[PDB]
């Protein structure tokens, strides 16, 4: 691959406590419109929590979790920043970030959507 | 009309294609579940599945009527006779075994192609718009499954040009060119619209597709076409060359006279340029602007383009 997407920040905390997690893409993200993350825990398929446009900024949401995650880029570090509040005992499951190039489908929700993923990381919920 | 070298290379062009094409599906299968992609793998070598049993059923049926291991002894045993006699050719009525011989093997490689080079390239290249760029295995099998379209179209018309002598006309290279191209430009606009439509629903579109090949089953009947001896043989060929006719038109039994490649294109104006109607009248959000223009634009002009070259060779040949 050109570019290796880095995960870190995951860790053990509390319920209803806060938590950031940071996912870094080193190489050459010109080319990528859409970025993300998700949620997988053993007994269910991926689904779509967050993403936004590097172009713009526009942050598209879940239903599910809308109003409370709180996602932000930083182009400076290249990297994107993932904040908990009130957590939720169902959140604990592995948190992975992909990206993908520009395309024609606009829902970066979709599983199938992104092109390459990242190892991601381990978090729970107390 | 002897064999001569100049459609040798055309003939041993095929494995070139044929094999480059077997190779590419399954590398590429496996690919999709390393990747973990399992939906498209699966899919994509159910056509190379089907794209051979096919042919076999039909080589099965022309060997058993010129004539365990039968069952593979399909398109490869097949093959292999006639580079057989046509490596003596280029050594030195054999000719008249050799020419018909290999305008047979011919017309099956059609429908083993527009069975796999069609319907194939559909799920390729809805997993390359969705995906945006796509990697090297997927640009070779469109490639590969594009000069497999090319070469086996122009291949019939030469079949078409050496069969009998009625279009005494075609001969020279712009007909080649011109014919190509109309295949190559109308199917990638359909492509492109029904590529289009299953990001919708893909529902609506495998039900699309059924009344569409049911149409053209039924069409199978009303012409009688009959080219295979075994009742079970033609009820399986109606079968396959109505699935033909959602893609492109063929003029079944060459006894027509226009009148239904009209027909069949005159809905296909209004059906593919009234599917663009739909989605620029009411926008959909699902669907990324920016990228839409250039693929409306692309879808349209295309299809303008086909019917420009369907002008050209009807009008100064047929
Ligand atoms: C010889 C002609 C055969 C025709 C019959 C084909 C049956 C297809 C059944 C699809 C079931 C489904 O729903 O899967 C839709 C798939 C994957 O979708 P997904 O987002 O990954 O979700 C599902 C992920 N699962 C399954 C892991 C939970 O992709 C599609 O949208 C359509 C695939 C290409 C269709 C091209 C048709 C061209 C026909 C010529």
């Amino acid at each position: 691959s050109q570019v290796q997407l880095v995960e870190s920040g995951g860790g053990s905390v509390q319920a209803g406590g806060s938590l950031r997690l940071s996912c870094a893409a080193s190489g050459n993200i010109a080319d990528i419109y859409y970025l993300g993350w998700f949620r997988q825990a053993p007994g269910k398929e991926r689904e779509g929590v967050a993403a936004l446009i590097t172009y713009n900024g526009r942050t598209y949401y879940a239903d599910s979790v809308k109003g409370r995650f709180t996602v932000s880029l930083d182009n400076a570090k290249n990297t994107v920043y993932l904040q908990m509040n009130s957590l939720k005992p169902e959140d604990t499951a592995l948190y992975y970030c992909a990206a993908a190039y520009n395309g024609l489908i606009a829902a970066p929700l979709k599983v199938t959507r992104y092109w390459y993923w990242g190892q991601g990381t381990q978090v729970t919920v107390s | 009309m002897k064999y001569t070298i100049c459609n040798f290379m055309m003939s041993v062009l095929g494995i070139i294609i044929y094999v480059t094409d077997l190779v590419a599906d399954i590398v590429l299968t496996v690919r999709y579940f390393y990747d973990g992609q399992y939906v498209f793998g699966v899919l994509t070598l159910s056509f190379v599945l089907c794209g051979t049993l096919i042919v076999h059923c039909f080589s099965y049926s022309w060997l058993k009527d010129d004539l365990l291991h039968c069952l593979q002894g399909g398109v490869f045993t097949r093959y292999w006779f006639v580079l057989r006699t046509g490596y003596h050719v280029v050594f030195k009525d054999p000719h008249k075994e050799a020419i018909d011989m290999a305008t047979d093997l011919s017309m099956l490689r059609l429908f083993e192609t527009y069975l796999e080079g069609c319907p194939q390239l559909i799920l390729q290249l809805y997993a390359f718009l969705e995906r945006g760029q796509a990697n090297f295995s997927q640009y070779m099998v469109i490639m590969v499954s594009c000069c497999a379209i090319s070469w086996s179209t122009v291949d019939y018309q030469i079949a078409l040009r050496k069969s009998l002598p009625d279009k005494n006309l075609l001969r020279g290279f712009w007909p080649k060119l011109t014919y190509l191209f109309y295949k190559l430009f109308t199917l990638l606009s359909w492509m492109l619209s029904v590529v289009l439509l299953l990001f919708v629903d893909v529902r609506t579109v495998l039900l699309l597709l059924l009344f569409l090949w049911t149409v053209g089953f039924i069409w199978a009947f009303i012409n009688h076409t009959q080219f295979c001896n075994s009742l079970s043989m033609e009820f399986l060929y109606r079968l396959v060359v109505g699935f033909i006719l959602v893609f492109t038109f063929f003029n079944i039994k060459g006894q027509n006279t226009k009148c239904p490649m009209s027909c069949y294109y005159t809905v296909r104006v209004l059906g593919t340029l009234g599917i663009l109607t739909v989605f620029w009248i009411y926008p959909l959000s699902i669907f990324n602007s920016d990228y839409f223009i250039p693929i409306s634009a692309t879808i349209v002009l295309s299809l303008l383009f086909g019917i420009i070259f369907l002008g050209v060779y009807y009008g100064t040949y047929h």
